[PDB]
Formats: C-alpha cells, structure tokens, sequence
C-alpha cells in the first residue's frame, strides 16, 4: 500500500482553462423553543428570523383581519406556554416577540401540549368565530405525553383549523394532523418560501362543506372627547398603570372609556368596532376579476398606460374584462395586491 | 518681575528632556525661563526652533527607520 | 534603471497591459516581484501556482506579494515544471504580461538544473552529471579538485569539504539534485515503522508533504509550519513516508522528550525501537534503529565522553535515510552547520515554526538543508481555525518623568532595565493581568531581564520561572497553573520562547525582550496560537500584549521586532490607555513607591 503522495503534484492550476370566507377568525402561533431553532439553517439565525417575520406577519394579520384576534404559544422543554392570550393588540404581542427573542431555546417542544393547551382555550369560543391554530415546526423530534390521535379527532370535533409549517422537515405527525382536520402541512423550501406561506396563511380560511355561518351581537360605539381644552371633560383612565382619558370611546353596557379600538368588551364580552374596519374585509366579499393579459403590444395606441400615464417599457400587459381599460404589469399586480379595484370600473 | 518668551506644554516625559537639555548644556544655553509646572516650561523664543528639532531627533532616536525596508 | 520623477520604479518601456487584465489578477515587475489579488476569483490557483514558483514577501487580505528566487524557481523544476509551463501559466495569469528579463532569467534558472546531481553510496560521496563535457568546465577551477578526493559521469567528493562545494557550486550556476530515491534503495534497510490512522492529516500538512513528495524520491528542503500546526506530526509522517533509519535532531532535551512522545503517539513504532541519544539519559542508541539527539551533543566541539563516543562512531558509520532537523533557524550557527558535515544522511529535512534569523545566515538553509519546500500561511489557518485568532495589541506604556529624566541621561545598557521598569508599564500589566484573571483567563508573563520579572513577580504575588529554576521546582510551577483554578498566570523568562512545550493560554504578556527580533516574538507568540476546548475562529478569543515604554528605544525594537508579524498580516493594535486603571488599586500610586523602586533600580549599579 503506497501512499498518496506517490502519484505526483496537485497541479490545481492546469484545471483552468482559457368561496364562502370566514370573517371573524381566532388564531393561536405555536412556535417551537426547541434546541433547532438556535440552529443558523436560513441565513440568519433561524429564532431571529422566524421572530422578525412573525412581527410581520402578525401585523398584517390585523391588517387584513380587523375584527380577528390573535394568541401565541410558545413550546420547549416538554412544556408549552401561552406567551399572549387572544388579543386584538398586535403590539402587545410583538413586544412579547421582540422579548422573545432572548429566551432560553432550551430543550424538546411537545406538540400535544401545545395543542390541548391551544383547545383548553379554544374550546370556550363562540361557534361563529374561526377557531384557528398556527404550528411553527422546527425540531421534527416532539415528546407527547399521550396518543395524538385522540386530540386529533377532538380537533376535528372541535372544529379547530389547524395548518402546520414544517422548517427543513416532513413529518408524519404534522402530515396527518392537517390533511385530516382540513388544515394544510407545508415545508420551507426557502426564506422566499416561508414569506409566501405565511402571507398566504393570512388570508381568512375558506369555509369547508362542514363549516355552519353564524350571526353575531356587536357593538359601534362612538369616541367622545372633551368638549374644549379641558372643559366639560369627565377624568377617567383607560381600560387597557393606565394614564388618564381625555377623550376615548364607551360601551352602552359597560360605559367604560376605551382608548384603542377595535376591541372585545372587558365586561360584556361583545365586540367593539368601528364601521371602517369591518369595510377593510370586504375585499374578500369583492373579489376582484383579473385582467386579461395582452403582453404584445396587439397595436394598442396608448402608449402611456392608464393606471400609471407611463409609457409601457415591456412586453407584459393588461386589459379589464369590464372597464376595458390598459394597465401596466406594475399597476395590475398593485391594484390586485393592494387596491383590489379596477379603477375604471370604478366610473 | 516679568520676562518674555514662549511658553511650551508637554507631558512630563518631554518636559524632563527638556529641562535635561539645559541642565547638561546641550544646547549651551540656559532657555528654561523657569519651572512653570509638571507639564509646562518657559522657554526663550529664539531657541525653539532647534528645541523642537531636538525633540524631533529624539522620536528618530527612539523609532525604527522603516525606509522601504 | 528607470525612476520616474517619483520614487517609484516605473515599468512602461518594460512591459504592456493586455487587452483583458482585468480578468488576469497578478502583475510581474521586472526585479521580479510578484502581485496577487487575493480577492479575484482564480485566487486559488493563482495562489498555488505562485507558492510553487515564487518565494512568498507578504500575505495580507487584500493582495499578496511575492518575488522569484534561483531557490523557488529551482523548487518549480522540482516538481517537474518546465520554463515553458511556467512561462506559459505565467504569461495566462499575468495582466500585464512577462517582462523578457524576468524570462531569460527564469530559463536560466530552469536550464540550470537536471545538469549535476550529488548522491552518497558506501559512505562515500558522488558528484554525478549526466552530460560529460560538463564536468570538464565546471572542475576548471583547482577548488573542486582539492575537494575532490585524491552518460552519468561522476566522481567522488571529500566529505568535508562538501559544504564548501554546495555552497560554491550555487553561485557557480549548476546547483546539485539532492532527489533520494529511498524506493528504489536495498542498501540501506527500510524501517518497520507506519503512521496509525489514529494520526490526522491536515491540507496544508498534505500539501506540505505532497510538495516534498514530488516523486517516488523525496526531495530535501525546509518546511516552515507553526508550532500548533503540527509540524511534529508531518516529520513523524515523512519518517513513515522514507520507511527507512531517520535521524531526529532537536534544540533541546525537551524537544528530543516531545518527540519521542509523538513518534510514539502518532508512528506504530515501539518505545524500544526509538532511543534518545543524549548525555543526560541513555536508550543504549545502537540497540535501535531510530535514534534522537541535539545539535548541541552531535555539534560538540570538546572532547567526547567515551560511552557518547561509541554511539557517535556507530552514528557516523552508519547512513541516514531521512535526517529531521527541527527549528533550523539555528542550523546556521557555526557549530550547529558542523552536525551536516559529521552525519551522513541521504535526505534532509528541515522543519521550524519561526524561518527568521538577525544574522544574515538564513539563506545558507538554501544550500545546508534546501528550498522552502512549504510555508503556511497563517491568516488562512486562521480563517480555517486551525489555528486560534491572536488579537495582537502593543501598550504604549507613558514613562514615568523620573524615569525618563534618568533613561534620557544614562546611555549604557542600563536603560534598558529602566525602560523594562517603571509604574506606567507595572501598572498596565498589573490591570491586564486583574482584569484577565477575573475574566478566568490563562495568562503568560514573558519577560528577559531576570532583575525586572523578580521585582515584578514577587511585588505582584505570582510565580516567575528563569534558568537556574530547576526542572523539579519549573514543572510543579506548571502543573499547578495548568490545574489549581487559584492560580492563572505565569512569569517565565527566555527559558519559556527559547524552547519549550508550556500549556497554552488564551493571553499573554511580554514585558521584556531581547531586541527587535523576530524569532523570538514569533516563538513567544506561538505559544497562545494553540487551539482551545471550545474556542471558535470569530470569537477572539486569544489575545497577545506587547508593552513598550513610550519614547524609549523599546519602541524602536517593537516595531523593529513586529516586521515579521505584520508581513504575516497580523495587526498590532496600538492602546494608548486603558479606561478603569485610574480607578483600580494599583502599586506605585504615590511617588515614594517610584522613588523607592527607582533608587533600588539605581542600586542595579
Ligand atoms: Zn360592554
Ligand atoms: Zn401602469
Ligand atoms: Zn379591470
């Protein structure tokens, strides 16, 4: 046995070479503590940026979602712990997500936990509402103490939709619980990729053929302030160390002052809101029909396009299927993303 | 009494050479007015130019002459 | 020859851009110095290429640099490399082209070689060429005939006058091939001796040895590796390599220890077989067939004690398949070069962590033992974290007035104590060891003057370690550093840099040094370059301090002495102050501390 060195140089060098939706949706985030999730499998650490888009995504979840509300759950050594309860707060939670940031990452999630501690809570919601639950799967390894199975079917009983994303995982637990309870598993094939599942898990779930509408009791109430710098004023501190209340909003029942809406009562447990955030879900009762495309210029004489009176640098283009009128990929792609109307239609 | 001159601040270090440099008579002359403090000195106006080529001869003195090298 | 109106050397008439130099990374002047754009994306074998032709001058992050010498350039031919290959790839990889003087200079260099080969056989020695007329004018000259002893021609060479031939024969223009074909060689007996797998083989080690290993016939030469690198480990693997009686050389009692420890921890080879010829113990040498010695003990120039004498006759009869020579910046030393004239080996080796000298005696290594035959660059094994990431700094230490006021008048070798000792530089060191001793970290004092690391140790508490200090008394010091949690830091004097195998630590201080040398401020330095229990590159974890006394010829030798560190790449990161040590409780506080320290420093007398 010769040794390697027998043969000669390296050389390296010569190698070169010259549907119904529900509206009201109540969701907890489950997110693993789990050793994995210090693990840099992204670019950035994977905590870091699981958090940093959770902030995001929490966000925009109100934002599209006024009259929804929000709960996160965090998991790890075994034990699973409600970080927030279901609140209408997006900055309570993203502060508890920026605090979050420096905690322990110690030790094995349960899924069991965190799902029958998610039930104990969802449980004793109104049946109009979309309960909901959120799974960030980063260890595929996850102690249960008990047959998932059964919470599985008390899921399905109990109409909980539950979706889990799976980080460089496909794991048969979280296969089952979705596809069987109607929820869908998704796996991040890139940061690209997980900004896209949960943007798209922003969206209000379509109802299943399972799925019965309810009617439910609100309330609109009007803020009210001081008649004049100070005067006729009526001292209170805010419902949500409160400061004191100059001007704010009341309930008929509860005749409590309210700083930030909307809100559920702290008192009744009826839901305040303003007319304006109601409208901001009614894009998705108004879906808007896509444009036909016409990327060839197919002799169209305007040259600037209507939405953005600019000349068409490309060959990608599109017309209404009502209103007619010429919109460029980038006006198209805003008003479908952003507007969500035509605006000639709109005449 | 008063005299005229010019005043020099430095660290302790240089102010020592400096009250060295007169009291071995490297320059021949006594330019040293007086003892102002720890850090500062009296010194007479004309010699400073060769005062301060002293202190510069000594940073060569105690530096490494790269020269290309 | 040409000088613009600025300093710089300019080379218009000397050579042209090509169309596409800002594909093509390197430029090659016509002194022959070398560029490289470390950052350009053929770097690698641009970088292998000119390790393998050219004699590296400096390695920082952005553009390396180096220059062609008749040694690397002979080191080309010696893996087999044409003028024509190394024109050729040059040529690709130079933007600017090749300037004619550096080509005829290289086809020089590269005919110059192949011509004469020296070879040993029966204890005699043979100059061989393969070209007969050539002997005819290159024995022109009655020096070689009095050396000589009174196709493939040859005669034979008087042993001791072969240095006094190499030496010629190199600025004579037909340096001698030096390839032992240890393969193809029944007259010396092979060894039973192989590397366990338990033994772990790094690239740079590879490359190393595959460079050296060029061919079935191992070249002789020097590779230059830190000590953390392992270069214990690539002489153990070149023993097994040659298979055959290799010779162990080391600067000291502890180096022949260190080696026989890891010739048994990494070779198959048995305790008994290995023997450690040596006045202070004795493995009865001829009973085996590796044998381990010093310079200072083969070298010695007085009369012989006759129990040494009997392994020594049996040591110069006898021919060596591989001779190891360790940290041979001292080979040339007058006595040292001798032990090349008294053994007989057929391939030598030469290994050192520190290939720099004050004397301009290193460049003999080129015709004693040979070429570079590799050189570590130590920003790459730090990027690969083989070797620990060294925040190196130097303390601009302020010197006290009293102090300065006597340096400054007293202009014999005792400044040189007074610069060495002062509050501002006692101080400094007093709260980097506090502060790194409560951050639980191993910290190393270096010091030269015994009478300033005495009054230091003992007014800081902490155990100095100096010459006279016996073995018994220096290694208990040690054992309870490395283990007693209460104790973190030792005071050890040139004994710890010259040659030593001391614990490493993740800090250290140098108070004190010889001059502005290089080698020892790189030996010192090699000792925290070792890695850690859990230690990662980024994490800066090592650290090296350097304190110098401000406006004193300290920081002439600092400077002086960091060249090497900095043509490495490493940064001297100057401090100035340090914030908390006007509010830590420190000695000399009041002046009567400096007064009573300064006139026992005047007692010095
Ligand atoms: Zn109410
Ligand atoms: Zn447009
Ligand atoms: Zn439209």
């Amino acid at each position: 046995r010769t040794k390697r060195w027998e043969g000669g140089y390296e050389r390296t060098w010569e190698i070169l070479k010259e549907v119904r939706l529900g509206m009201m949706r109540h969701l907890y985030v489950v997110v693993d503590g789990s050793r994995t999730m210090e693990d840099q499998d992204l670019k950035p650490n994977r905590l870091t940026c699981t958090l940093k888009l959770l902030e995001y995504f929490v966000e925009e979840y109100f934002d599209q979602n006024p009259i929804s509300q929000i709960g996160i759950i965090v998991t790890k050594s075994k034990r699973a712990e409600k970080l927030t309860e279901l609140s209408g707060n997006p900055r309570k939670h993203i502060t508890s997500l920026k605090k979050a940031v420096d905690m322990t990452c110690h030790g094995e999630p349960s899924l069991y936990n965190s799902l029958s501690i998610a039930m104990q809570t969802l449980k004793h919601m109104p049946g109009h509402t979309s309960r909901e639950v959120l799974i960030i799967f980063s260890s595929l390894t996850t102690c249960d103490p008990s047959n998932i199975y059964d919470l599985i079917k008390t899921l399905k009983a109990a109409k909980i939709r539950v979706s889990v994303i799976g980080l460089s995982a496909e794991v048969r637990v979280c296969t089952v619980l979705a596809r069987e309870t109607g929820g869908t598993y998704h796996v991040i094939l890139d940061e690209s990729h997980y900004k896209e599942l949960l943007t798209h898990h922003v969206s209000p779930p379509p109802a299943s053929s399972s799925s019965e509408c309810s009617l439910i009791r609100m309330g609109f109430p009007q803020h009210t302030i001081a008649s004049l710098s100070d005067q006729d004023a009526k001292p209170s501190f805010s419902m949500a160390e409160p400061g004191l209340t100059l001007g704010g909003y009341f309930c008929p029942q509860c005749r409590a002052k309210y700083c930030e809406l909307p809100v559920e009562c702290k008192i009744c447990g009826l839901t305040l809101v303003s007319a304006p955030h109601l409208a901001r879900s009614y894009h998705h009762l108004f879906p808007l029909d896509a444009f036909q495309e016409i990327p060839l210029e197919e002799y169209n004489g305007e040259r600037f396009c209507y939405g953005c009176q600019g000349e068409l640098k490309d060959q990608h283009v599109y017309v209404c299927a009502v209103c007619q009128n010429v919109f460029c990929v980038d006006c198209d792609v805003f008003v479908h993303d952003s507007l969500h109307c035509c605006p000639g239609c709109i005449h | 009494n008063v005299l005229k001159g010019v005043l020099i601040e430095c660290d302790p270090a240089m102010k020592q050479f400096l009250l060295y440099l007169d009291e071995s008579n490297a320059l021949g002359k006594k330019f040293i007015i007086q003892d102002i403090d720890d850090t500062h000195v009296f010194v007479i106006a004309e010699l400073v130019n060769v005062l301060q080529e002293r202190v510069g001869e000594l940073m060569d003195q105690n530096a490494f002459s790269l020269t290309q090298k | 020859t040409k000088v613009d109106e600025y300093g710089a050397k300019d080379y218009r008439l000397q050579m042209p851009l090509k169309d596409d130099h800002t594909s093509r990374p390197l430029w090659v002047a016509p002194d022959g110095h070398i560029f490289l754009e470390a950052f350009s994306p053929v770097y690698k074998y641009a970088q292998d290429f000119l390790v393998a032709i050219a004699e590296p001058v400096c390695r920082p992050t952005h553009v390396h640099e180096y220059k062609l010498t008749a040694y690397s350039l002979y080191a080309a031919v010696s893996v087999g490399l044409q003028t024509s290959d190394i024109t050729e790839y040059l040529r690709k990889l130079s933007k600017t082209g090749v300037p004619d003087g550096i080509m005829q200079f290289i086809k020089l260099c590269t005919v110059s070689y192949g011509k004469v080969k020296l070879v040993l056989k029966h204890n005699r020695y043979f100059v061989e060429s393969c070209h007969p007329d050539v002997i005819q004018h290159l024995l022109q000259d009655p020096v070689i005939r009095e050396c000589r002893l009174r196709q493939t021609v040859s005669f034979e060479v008087k042993q001791e006058m072969i240095e006094e031939l190499q030496k010629r024969c190199i600025h004579l223009e037909y340096p001698l091939l030096a390839e032992y074909d240890f393969r193809n060689d029944s007259v010396n007996p092979d060894i039973n001796i192989d590397l366990k797998p338990t033994a772990v083989l790094r690239p740079y080690q590879e490359k190393s040895l595959r460079k050296m290993f060029g061919n079935g016939r191992a070249r002789s030469g020097v590779i230059v590796l830190p000590c953390g690198a392992g270069k214990s480990l690539v002489g153990v693997t070149a023993a097994c390599t040659v298979r055959k009686r290799c010779l162990v050389l080391g600067n000291s009692a502890v180096s022949v220890e260190q080696w026989k420890a890891q010739f048994k921890m990494w070779s198959t080879i048995d305790d008994s077989q290995i023997c450690r010829f040596t006045s202070d113990a004795k493995d009865k040498p001829i009973g085996c067939s590796v044998a381990i010695s010093t310079y200072s003990m083969l070298g010695h120039t007085t009369k012989r004690s006759w129990e040494a004498e009997r392994v020594m006759e049996w040591l110069k009869t006898q021919e060596w398949g591989l001779m190891i020579l360790d940290e041979v910046h001292t080979i040339p030393a007058k006595m040292f070069r001798r032990v090349l004239t008294i053994v007989q080996a057929h391939c030598k080796l030469g290994l050192t962590a520190t290939l720099v000298r004050e004397d301009d005696k290193i460049v003999d290594l080129n015709f004693l033992i040979g070429p570079k035959l590799y050189e570590a660059n130590w920003m790459e094994l730090q990027n690969n974290g083989y070797i620990a990431k060294v925040q190196c700094a130097e303390v601009w230490c302020p010197m006290s007035p009293e102090f300065y006021r006597e340096y400054v008048a007293i202009k014999t070798k005792k400044r040189i104590l007074l610069y060495t000792m002062n509050p501002n530089k006692f101080r400094a060191c007093q709260f980097l060891i506090k502060f790194h001793e409560r951050r639980n970290d191993k910290i190393i004092v270096f010091a030269d003057n015994v009478f300033a690391l005495k009054e230091y140790a003992i007014r800081l508490n902490k155990p100095y370690i100096y010459g006279p200090t016996s073995q018994g008394e220096r290694m208990q010091i040690l054992q309870n550093f490395k283990h007693n949690p209460k104790i973190n830091t030792i005071f050890i004097s040139k004994v710890g840099d010259t040659s030593f195998d001391l614990p490493e630590a993740n800090v250290l201080i140098q108070i004190s040094s010889h001059g502005g040398s290089r080698r020892q401020e790189a030996q010192r330095l090699g000792r925290v370059l070792r890695a850690k229990k859990g230690m990662v590159a980024e994490e800066y974890n090592a650290f090296f301090y350097s304190l110098v006394s401000q406006d004193t010829q300290e920081m002439a030798y600092s400077t002086k002495r960091q060249r090497f560190l900095v043509d490495q790449g490493y940064s001297f990161k100057v401090i100035t102050k340090l914030a908390g040590m006007e509010e830590e409780d420190l000695a000399f506080s009041t002046k009567e501390e400096q007064q009573q320290l300064l006139q026992k420093v005047l007692a010095a007398t």
